C-alpha cells in the first residue's frame, strides 16, 4: 500500500544495517518547523546490497541530512 | 617475482597470488623443469599431454602455482642447445608427482 | 575466504547453521563446474551482504583496462567436484536460518 | 527549478520532503547507479 502552500510534511529515515534495510516515517501537516516527531517503524526489507550513494525521483522541496 | 618482467606465467590453481603472501603454508616445494611454449599448458591439473602424460604430472586437486618465464635468451645458442631431454616413450601414465 | 568474499555471518548472529554432504546430487563424474565462489574482492564483505558484480580484478599497479592481465583474475572462481574427491573437498549443501 | 542531485548515503539518510501534490516520486540507492552492481529502487504513486 502507498505511503500516501505546502500542507504536507513526509519524514523519511533510511538505515542499512546487516544487510537489512530499515525505513522509518511519519507524515506531518504543516525551513523545516521546530518541533520534536518519532518516526514509526514503516518496512524493513532484506536487500542485502552496498549502498553507498542515493538519488531522489522526481515528476516544492527536499531536506537531506546524514 | 611478481615485479620481475620475465616471470610473464603465473598461474595460481586453488590458491590466491594476492594472499600469498598473507597465507601461511607448512612447506614449499618447487619443481624446475624446461618445456617449450606449446607445452607449456600440458602442465596443469587435470591435464593430458606427451610431457604431463611421461615427464611431470600435477595431480587433479592440486594446491600451488606454477611459473613460467620465457628462456630463449638463456636455452638457445647459434649452435642450438640439445642437452634437454624429454621421455617421449614410456609403458604407462606416470602417477601425480613421480 | 568465503567468510571473507562470499557469506558473512554476524557475530551476534541467532539461528541455525544446516549442512548435509551432497556428493551423489551436487558431483558428476564429469565434474561440476556451475557452482562458483569469489576468491579476489577489494574488501572483506560486509554481514549478510552479497556480491554478484563480475568485473575484473586489479592486484597490480598496472591497469586491467577490462581485459585479463597479469595480476587481473575473473573474481569467481569455479568449484571443481569430482566423485572421486575425498571428503572435506566433496560438495556440501548448506541452508542457515 | 530542478535539483536532483546523486548524494553520498554514509552511514545513513534522513529525507523530509514538503509538497503540495506529492511530486516527488521515490527514491534510488546504488553504490554506483549503473547496471554492473544491483540497485534499489523505491516508487510510491498513488
Ligand atoms: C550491509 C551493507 O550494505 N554494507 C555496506 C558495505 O558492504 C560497504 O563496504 C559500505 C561502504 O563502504 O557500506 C555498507
Amino acid at each position: 500500500q502507498p505511503f500516501l502552500n505546502f500542507k504536507n510534511l513526509r519524514e523519511f529515515v533510511f538505515k542499512n544495517i546487516d544487510g537489512y534495510f530499515k525505513i522509518y516515517s511519519k507524515h506531518t501537516p504543516i525551513d523545516l518547523p521546530q518541533g520534536f516527531s518519532a518516526l514509526e517503524p514503516l518496512v524493513d526489507l532484506p536487500i542485502g546490497i552496498n549502498i553507498t550513494r542515493f538519488q531522489t525521483l522526481l515528476a516544492a522541496a527536499y531536506y537531506v541530512g546524514y | 617475482l611478481y615485479n620481475l618482467a620475465p616471470f610473464f606465467t603465473f598461474k595460481c590453481y586453488g590458491v590466491s597470488p594476492t594472499k600469498l603472501n598473507d597465507l601461511c603454508f607448512t612447506n614449499v616445494y618447487a619443481d624446475s623443469f624446461v618445456i617449450r611454449g606449446d607445452e607449456v599448458r600440458q602442465i596443469a591439473p587435470g591435464q593430458t599431454g606427451n610431457i604431463a602424460d611421461y615427464n611431470y604430472k600435477l595431480p587433479d586437486d592440486f594446491t600451488g602455482c606454477v611459473i613460467a618465464w620465457n628462456s630463449n635468451k638463456l636455452d638457445s645458442k647459434v649452435s642450438g642447445n640439445y642437452n634437454y631431454l624429454y621421455r617421449l616413450f614410456r609403458k604407462s601414465n606416470l602417477k601425480p608427482f613421480e | 575466504n568465503i567468510a571473507d568474499y562470499n557469506y558473512k555471518l554476524p557475530d551476534d548472529f541467532t539461528g541455525c547453521v544446516i549442512a548435509w554432504n551432497s556428493n551423489k546430487l551436487d558431483s558428476k563424474v564429469s565434474g561440476n563446474y556451475n557452482y562458483l565462489y569469489r576468491l579476489f574482492r577489494k574488501s572483506n564483505l560486509k554481514p549478510f551482504e552479497r556480491d554478484i558484480s563480475t568485473e575484473i580484478y586489479q592486484a597490480g599497479n598496472k591497469p586491467c583496462n577490462g581485459v585479463a592481465g597479469f595480476n587481473c583474475y575473473f573474481p569467481l572462481r569455479s568449484y571443481s567436484f569430482r566423485p572421486t574427491y575425498g571428503v572435506g573437498h566433496q560438495p556440501y549443501r548448506v541452508v542457515v536460518l | 527549478r530542478f535539483d536532483n542531485p546523486v548524494l553520498p548515503f554514509n552511514d545513513g539518510v534522513y529525507f523530509a520532503s514538503i509538497e503540495k501534490s506529492n511530486i516527488i516520486r521515490g527514491w534510488i540507492f546504488g553504490t554506483t547507479l549503473d547496471s554492473k552492481t544491483q540497485s534499489l529502487l523505491i516508487v510510491n504513486n498513488a
